[PDB]
């Protein structure tokens, strides 16, 4: 929710 | 910068905890005093040398780092596992603070933003970028006083650049990036300058998450049609207007951390007299 992968 | 492990001192409680390992309370001997410490402990699960290397490269950042509003590294300590061990902010993250004391004033607000800015200025002056600027990294030593932590992923620029260009895309906090962040993978101290915006409207809204409800796609696709958030319930205007000039598209035309200080070091002082 913070911490987003590409 | 390497540390004794008999001279450290540990507690069974534990902090926090994330996917690095956990943060433990501690007390370090040092020539006469003891000094209360927090401790980032690495996690011994699965022998992964990324972690150990990320831990190292943040303790490298933080020992070059001297001023008042950031958070000072005591020294590095291998034992159990690789520790980071850091001075102690006793009241924690900005954000989890303001949740639970709904109560302070506007002033109080105002002076721990400008202390981060201070902070900032300082980061910008010495070339480093910090890229995880938000309300969960400011930590208060006191209800008024506030230092910068976390420089996971801070790096030092390179003498002939005033940007770091990431080579690829990780796991990132969306939310707090610029444009030029998302689309050019570019990061200078105009893209913290713009992390800095969201952590003033993080503060004014007594630690609340940014963007409710919104993926990082469409926080991107609001921030493209010229949207940006609304200004939080009893915020100055003055503070507002700020958050929207930290959130200029163009980083060319954004300001840099001395302008900003500044026009919070004003209003501050304005604030005192009323
Ligand atoms: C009221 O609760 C608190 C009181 C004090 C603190 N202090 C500190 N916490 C951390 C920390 C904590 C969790 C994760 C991470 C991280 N690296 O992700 C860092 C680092 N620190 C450096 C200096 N002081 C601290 C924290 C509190 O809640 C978490």
């Amino acid at each position: 929710e913070v911490y987003e992968s590409p | 910068v390497y540390l004794d492990r008999k001279l450290l001192t540990l507690e069974d409680k534990e902090l926090g905890s994330g996917n690095f390992g956990t943060v433990k309370k501690g007390y370090y001997q040092m020539k006469k005093v003891v000094k209360t410490v927090a401790v980032k402990i690495l996690k011994n699960e699965a022998n992964d040398p990324a972690l150990k290397d990320e831990l190292l490269a943040e303790a490298n950042v933080m020992q070059q780092l001297d001023n008042p509003y950031i958070v000072r590294m005591i020294g590095i300590c291998e034992a159990e596992s690789w520790m980071l061990v850091m001075e102690m902010a006793e009241l924690g993250p900005l954000n989890k603070y303001l949740q639970q004391n709904r109560h302070v004033k506007d002033k109080n607000i105002i002076e721990l933003v400008h202390q981060v800015s201070m902070g900032m200025k300082y980061l910008e002056e010495s070339n480093f970028v910090h890229r995880d600027l938000a309300a969960r990294n400011v930590l208060l030593v006191t209800q008024h006083y506030a230092k910068i932590s976390d420089f996971g992923l801070s790096k030092a620029l390179r003498a002939d650049e005033n940007y770091y260009k990431a080579q690829t895309h990780g796991k990132w906090p969306v939310k707090w990036y610029a444009p030029e962040c998302i689309n050019y993978y570019k990061f200078s101290s105009k893209s913290d300058v713009w992390s800095f915006g969201v952590l003033m409207w993080e503060a004014f809204s007594y630690g609340q998450k940014p963007y409710r409800g919104m993926k990082g796609s469409e926080v991107t696709a609001m921030l493209e049609k010229g949207e940006r958030m609304g200004c939080p319930a009893g915020c100055p205007r003055e503070m507002y207007d700020l958050m929207n000039l930290c959130w200029t598209y163009d980083v060319e035309n954004r300001p840099g951390f001395a302008a900003v200080e500044l026009r919070l070091r004003n209003y501050y002082y304005d604030v005192v007299n009323h």
